[PDB]
């Protein structure tokens, strides 16, 4: 039924290296400060647009 | 040994000193009005003549205190307002200045964003005291001084210009003099423009007076 997977660390490392081209390579969520879901919710509620964000 | 009071509170940053000579004024009679001059000075420093703000770092010296012998003339609601008025007038002769609260900011940021921290600070009258590596960590600590008024949104500016990689905590440190001279009518201020430093004090004084509901300007006199 293919509904659950258990992997070993040497396989996860290889899969992680192969997909690096699609990966942000960030280690934190500080990059999304004032640019995350809560900020956009607040801007929509306050009828304002963060520069570079949704309007 | 001539100290009478210690500012608006028991530990206020102002001092009251009597320089009345024993020959010129009888000290025993001066003791009758000491307890009232102290209260008048405390209240006057509590209010302040410029913009109803505290007075700081000012030494008041009494030079001559002519006292009426009749106790029915002195004491109570007659000598206290006189003391407050003389405190105000004496303060106003020596060039009054305003004082900003200065914030102490510590910023932790990677090595590359240190220059960005400098750039953010430079726009808000900030003055960087020191940057230094954190031993055993790849980050740096920048310690700087920023005026409290030129600090609103500083944290947000720093965290946005650096993409969240720099974080700052600010705490009150000391009081420093505003660059301008509050008592100078020559300066013309527009309603909605930032002012140059040469006359920041004049704006800070008149706008605070308007906010408090007082008159538009002081009446420098005796």
């Amino acid at each position: 039924t293919y509904q659950r997977w258990q992997f070993t660390l040497p396989m996860m490392s290889t899969l992680y290296r192969l997909a690096n081209q699609l990966l942000t390579d960030l280690v934190d969520d500080n990059y999304f400060y004032l640019f995350d879901l809560k900020a956009f919710f607040t801007s929509k509620a306050l009828n304002m647009a963060i520069p570079g964000g949704p309007k | 040994r001539s100290i009478w009071a210690f500012g608006p509170d028991a530990t206020g940053p102002n001092i009251l000193v009597d320089d009345t000579l024993p020959s010129e004024v009888d000290k025993a009679l001066l003791g009758s009005v000491k307890d009232s001059i102290v209260q008048g000075f405390q209240w006057g420093t509590r209010e302040g003549p410029l913009c109803d703000e505290l007075i700081r770092n000012v030494k008041f010296k009494i030079l001559d205190a002519v006292v009426a012998q009749e106790p029915l003339h002195r004491g109570g609601g007659q000598i206290i307002p006189t003391a407050r008025r003389v405190v105000y007038s004496a303060f106003l002769m020596a060039t009054p200045r305003l004082m900003e609260p200065y914030y102490f900011v510590e910023v932790q940021a990677p090595a590359d964003c240190v220059s960005a921290v400098y750039t953010v600070l430079a726009r808000r009258r900030g003055h960087v005291t020191q940057d230094a590596p954190i031993p055993g960590s790849p980050l740096y600590t920048i310690k700087a001084f920023i005026p409290a008024i030129d600090s609103f949104g500083f944290e947000t500016d720093l965290r946005t210009h650096t993409q969240g990689q720099a974080f700052s905590l600010s705490v009150f440190h000391h009081w420093q003099i505003v660059p301008g001279d509050p008592l100078d009518k020559s300066i013309v201020i527009r309603p909605l423009e930032p002012q140059p430093a040469p006359h920041l004090a004049r704006e800070f004084m008149i706008k605070t007076r308007r906010r408090k509901g007082l008159s538009e300007d002081v009446s420098i006199s005796k």
